[PDB]
């Protein structure tokens, strides 16, 4: 359920709660641009076969 | 088998008999084999048995197998022990980088400053 | 490199609207 | 200065075989690795080995 | 009066989705012929059944062109086709528009609930070039987003689902920005997506007013089906399990609650021994999505990750006798998944111990990146070609 | 007979194809006499030559035709003095006039024997050429017609070159039939170096391919690639030419164990040739592409079987490539002999005995990806390899090669992983996007570049117009200045 980040060990009985950094959104948006960006793209090759 | 290094080929340099004529020029191969061989082990591994090598290499003798680990140079205690060259020093220096990354940054502006 | 790549597509949208200007000069070009 | 081609033979059909369509699929090699192989392959586990008698 | 709303308050049946796609996919003959289908057909035969896309089912499926049955179908149809033509000819000298949109949408309305896919196409295009009002253009927008779904096609999709957008906002009118929804779900889980399909669906268990596409019953079990792929842990601990309908429905069917449930509660044996019987029993036999084994494959995956997210270590002898399974079993499937880089674990098979590792983040990402960003750059260059040229 | 062929297609379906005919005489009287004409007449052998580049789709309606019924009154009308006309006469097979004529008198028959009339002679003759091989023809008519245009081609003046191409290209055609004659080899490479000195870069190029074609079409491979280095392909060549020339080199570059250079020239290949049709190039161009991909190391990209047509050409490959992807030796030994007679269909078959390096190479980086340590006597049972024996020297191999970073311990039997690297460490990350923006960049100077002209034309049309506005405007400053010194009231 994503309430510490932690992982339980058996055998030993040992919880490791080793610390987790935040996924940064520099690429988390960089994604959705070029995702975005092919849309365009696409759209793009539709007006590229009217004129030519 | 030559170009990627499996073994097995050493002993099909005599079970190519068919033609007897191959069995005579093909005995010159056999020392590069060898030195390819030496070469990956140099790296594979780090202690084996003396006897083993001499299974390996495909030599019958101990005597032999002395004088080739000392071209290499290993030593003879009762296991034959290797020495670390496969990443002795790590590559843990950008510094080496430095003046080459930024070449190239430079050259990435001349791209965006050129009159095109 | 994102900043690249949208630079390089914005760039060729302006070709394909050369072009096409183009075509329709010709067009005007001709007639009489 | 050329515009053609018919230096190369072609081959042109309308029998054509069928795969994955592809629309926006992922389009992933792995799923032409199997054959909905999925519910043979646990029926045939459970009873070869047993796994379904001996163990829940 | 029979839990009050019960099949009622529909759009009308004239594209007749599902039961006249679910006959065309199930006959193949390879896991059906027989009777059950050709009954099936002969409800299309009674709504007149002369359509040269009829002699093209008969065709390329090789059921038998019976000339006996077909004209008596032809004169229905040629009846009708000009009892509705006099109708508009003589509507052309009562009123107008009034008048004259009913007589023309009689006929678009007939010429696809006989399954003539073009000339219906034209029809309706026609009656839409002459506009009136906001109400009925979306709905025979919505004709052509069912008809376009029944022969499938994606560009006749695409743009009457971003023409209907348009209409539903210059009207706002809610309701119908449900349905539209649902059919946008519907094609979003036709292509692969799911992550969006599941927004989609789930997000209106509470306003399925449509019928022609499902039961009620039927859409409920979609809805699990999809959540259980793109939604993660507790996203779906409150969407899903401790909804409205979602409980209530599922209450009258193992079918989706053993299957749901069981992949929360942890109990790896149930869910497989249930996985399979869902892979058969929708998967393959109704127009889900023909990658059935895509979304098996990624089952298992999502599975597996669980009973390795929470322990630095666990043996193979520990998930075997975990999942029913035997360690054979096992070792493929999280090998091949491993090599494939889905897990982030690793195994070693001297002690048979399941060692993970903690890497993700970034390192996630940029690999993602080069991804998309590879296709990407291809698509341009291409284009460039066109223009250049 | 009426009701039958007899009539239905005897004078009726005839005479379809004499409106036809006649029709395609008023078409090469515009490819002729407009423009094979302008070429002298305005530009020196520009832009009306590309109107001749027509000439690759008038074969296919040249069926219009049967070598027609008017054509010996046509050749006629183009010339006074000829000998291509006393040889294209006796290789007609019935000319029978009738009361049609050109746009020729006696005064336009005189005022043809131009510069012009080689370039109609070769023109027409080609089309000669074309019709006797449809029709199973050969030896004479095809070898005469040829050098007949070999003897036309040697003549001056630069505008010859050009339409030269499509006559060498024919030439070799035709000459490739019967059997690929080696003798032509040595008329090419005269007609090359020639060319190289009247730097005629089209002739040059389109030549250029013929003759690898000929030393491809049999086992010359080193006497192509010495060639291919020691000659400089030239700079302005229309684009099918570039294409052949990129899928030539690019076939010598992979047979030399150089697949590095050859992805990259064989991908350029593919997406040069025309865009809505060239069926055959690109179903070639592809069976080859796929080997490429997998010699080197990495998987082809799933849209290259899913494709209209060209899907039943590539289906052997797709076996190939589920065992090379997967694996594992068992299934590539035999998916290559069920299909091993087709892969021999051409001479791709050398390089595809090639890939059981990969497939052990790809077998065993997997098993390093998903274990940390296994025994080589398991190694061997998924690797379908041969004993624990072979397996732990194939290991090593991989090593020295470090294509699996690892390590071995002998005397207990298992091989052991070193990963432990988050790639961020590594350069690797941005030695990818110094790639990737160096090539994005690439393309933002070069369509700029090319951008340049459409506003050039606009240039062409005037930008300090409208002179009589300017002058309107003058001619009001004159009466604004007064207006002024009279709102001032002072003078």
């Amino acid at each position: 359920d994503k309430k510490f980040h932690g992982i339980l060990d058996q055998g030993e009985g040992v919880l490791i709660i080793f610390d987790e950094p935040p996924v940064d959104k520099t690429y988390e948006a960089a994604l959705e641009t070029i995702q975005n960006m092919s849309k365009v793209v696409d759209s793009l090759y539709n007006k590229a076969k009217k004129l030519t | 088998y030559l170009m990627e290094g499996s073994y097995n080929k050493v002993f099909l340099a005599k079970g190519n008999i068919p033609a007897e004529s191959y069995t005579f020029f093909i005995d010159i191969l056999l020392d590069t084999i060898r030195d390819e061989i030496a070469g990956c082990i140099e790296k594979a591994y780090e202690k084996i048995l003396f006897t083993e090598a001499t299974r390996i290499l495909f030599f019958n003798t101990p005597k032999k197998m002395t004088d080739y680990a000392k071209k290499r140079g290993w030593v003879l205690g009762p296991n034959n022990y290797y020495s670390f060259a496969s990443q002795q020093q790590k590559p843990e220096d950008t510094t080496i980088p430095s003046t080459e990354l930024a070449k190239q940054v430079i050259e990435y502006a001349r791209q965006l400053e050129m009159i095109v | 490199y994102l900043a690249s790549l949208i630079r390089s597509v914005v760039a060729l949208h302006n070709l394909i609207n050369n072009k096409i200007a183009n075509r329709d000069a010709e067009k005007k070009e001709g007639q009489e | 200065e050329d515009d053609e081609f018919e230096e190369f033979p072609a081959e042109d059909w309308a029998g054509l075989d069928e795969d994955e369509d592809a629309h926006v699929w992922e389009d992933n090699w792995d799923d032409d690795n199997v054959e909905d192989d999925f519910s043979n392959q646990l029926r045939a586990e459970l009873e070869k080995h047993g796994y379904k008698m001996e163990t829940s | 009066m029979p839990l009050e709303n019960l099949e009622e308050e529909g759009l009308p049946k004239n594209p007749d989705l599902r039961i006249a796609q679910l006959r065309f996919l199930l006959s193949l003959p390879e896991h059906r012929g027989d009777a059950a289908v050709r009954d099936e057909l002969m409800a299309a035969v009674r709504d007149n059944n002369m359509a040269p896309y009829y002699e093209a089912l008969c065709k390329s499926l090789d059921w038998q062109i019976d000339v006996d049955l077909l004209n008596k179908m032809k004169k229905a149809n040629e009846d009708e086709l000009k009892r509705l033509d006099e109708e508009l000819e003589d509507a052309e000298k009562n009123l107008g528009e009034s008048e004259i949109r009913d007589a023309m949408m009689a006929k678009a309305e007939y010429l696809c609930r006989i399954g003539d896919k073009e000339g219906a196409l034209t029809a309706f295009r026609k009656t839409y070039d002459k506009t009136v009002a906001l109400g009925h253009r979306l709905d025979i927008v919505f004709y052509l987003l069912r008809i376009g779904l029944f022969y499938m096609d994606n560009d006749l999709i695409t743009r009457n689902t971003e023409k209907a957008k348009s209409l539903i906002e210059e009207g706002g009118d809610w309701d119908r920005r449900n349905r539209l929804k649902v059919y946008q779900g519907l094609y979003c889980v036709a292509i692969r997506d799911f992550k969006q399909a599941a927004e989609l669906f789930l997000d209106t268990v509470s306003t399925f007013t449509s019928y022609e596409l499902m039961d009620y019953k039927t859409f409920v079990t979609y809805t699990v089906y999809v959540s259980m792929i793109a939604l993660e842990r507790p996203d779906l601990r409150e969407k899903v399990i401790k909804g409205a309908e979602i409980l209530e429905v599922l209450h009258s069917l193992p079918a989706v609650r053993q299957y749901l449930f069981s992949l929360y509660e942890c109990r790896y044996s149930v869910f497989f021994q249930s996985l399979a019987v869902v892979e058969q029993e929708m998967k393959k036999d109704w127009l889900f999505a023909p990658h059935y084994r895509y979304y098996v494959r990624e089952m298992r995956i999502h599975a597996y990750s669980q009973l390795l997210e929470s322990y630095r270590s666990l043996t193979l002898g520990y998930m075997a006798e975990a999942f029913g399974v035997g360690v054979e079993f096992i070792d493929q499937e999280l090998s091949r998944f491993i090599a494939a880089g889905r897990l982030h674990c690793k195994i070693d098979k001297v002690n048979e111990i399941v060692e993970t590792n903690r890497p993700d983040s970034k390192n996630w990402q940029y690999q993602e990146t080069i991804k998309k960003g590879d296709l990407l750059l291809n698509r341009v260059q291409k284009l460039s070609r066109v223009i250049n040229m | 007979g009426g009701g039958s062929t007899g009539e239905a297609d005897g004078k009726t379906a005839a005479a379809a194809a004499e409106h036809s005919q006649r029709e395609l005489d008023t078409v090469t009287l515009e490819d002729i006499k407009e423009h094979v004409k302008q070429l002298e007449k305005a530009v020196s052998g520009k832009e009306p030559r590309f109107v001749l580049r027509a000439l690759r789709m008038l074969p296919s309606t040249s069926r219009r035709l049967n070598h027609y019924v008017l054509y010996k009154a046509v050749q006629g009308f183009f010339t006074s003095n000829n000998a291509t006309r006393d040889f294209l006469l006796p290789f007609l097979e019935e000319p029978m006039d009738t009361e049609a004529d050109l746009q020729f008198r006696p005064r336009t028959g005189k005022a043809a024997s131009t510069p012009l009339l080689p370039e109609v002679e070769a023109y027409l003759q080609l089309l000669v050429v074309i019709f006797m091989m449809n029709s199973k023809r050969y030896k004479e008519a095809q070898k005469i017609s040829d050098d007949l245009m070999q003897k036309i081609s040697t003549q001056n003046r630069r505008a010859l070159d050009l339409v030269a191409a499509k006559c060498y290209y024919y030439h070799a055609r035709v000459y490739e039939f019967l059997d690929k004659l080696d003798v032509v080899r040595s008329f090419l490479h005269a007609r090359l170096r020639t060319a190289t000195l009247r730097h005629d870069a089209d002739g040059q190029a389109t030549l250029l391919n013929l003759l690898l074609r000929n030393y491809l079409h049999y086992s010359l491979y080193d006497q192509a690639e010495k060639l291919v280095s020691k000659s400089v392909f030239p700079e302005q060549a229309n684009n099918n030419e570039w294409a052949r020339y990129l899928y030539y080199t690019g076939r010598i570059k992979a047979i030399q164990l150089e697949y590095s250079e050859a992805r990259r020239t064989m991908t350029n290949a593919l997406r040069k040739a025309p865009q809505h049709t060239a069926v055959g190039f690109k179903q070639t161009v592809h069976k080859l592409l796929i080997v490429v991909e997998l010699l080197l190391g990495e998987i082809p990209d799933r849209l290259q079987f899913r494709q209209p047509s060209l899907k039943r050409s590539l289906m052997p490959y797709f076996l190939l490539t589920q065992a090379v992807r997967t694996g594992n030796l068992a299934k590539f030994n035999q998916v290559l002999d069920q299909f091993g007679e087709k892969f021999q269909a051409d001479g791709t078959y050398t390089l595809i005995i090639r890939l059981r390096h990969n497939v052990i190479k790809t077998g065993v980086r997997m098993i390093s990806l998903s274990y940390s340590r296994i025994s080589l006597a398991d190694i061997a049972q998924k690797l379908q390899l041969d004993s624990p024996e072979d397996a732990e020297f194939i290991v090593a191999k991989a090593i020295r090669d470090g294509v699996i970073e690892a390590s071995i311990n002998h005397e207990k039997g298992y091989v052991q992983s070193k990963e432990m690297i988050d790639i961020y460490s590594t350069r690797e990350p941005q030695l990818a996007f110094h790639q990737r923006i160096s090539f994005c960049l690439d393309i933002h100077n070069m369509s700029v570049k090319a951008m340049r002209f459409p506003p050039k034309s606009y240039n062409k049309d005037l930008e300090s117009a409208e002179e009589r506005r300017e002058r309107e405007q003058q001619d009001l400053e004159f009466a604004k200045e007064m207006a002024e010194d009279d709102d001032d009231s002072f003078p």
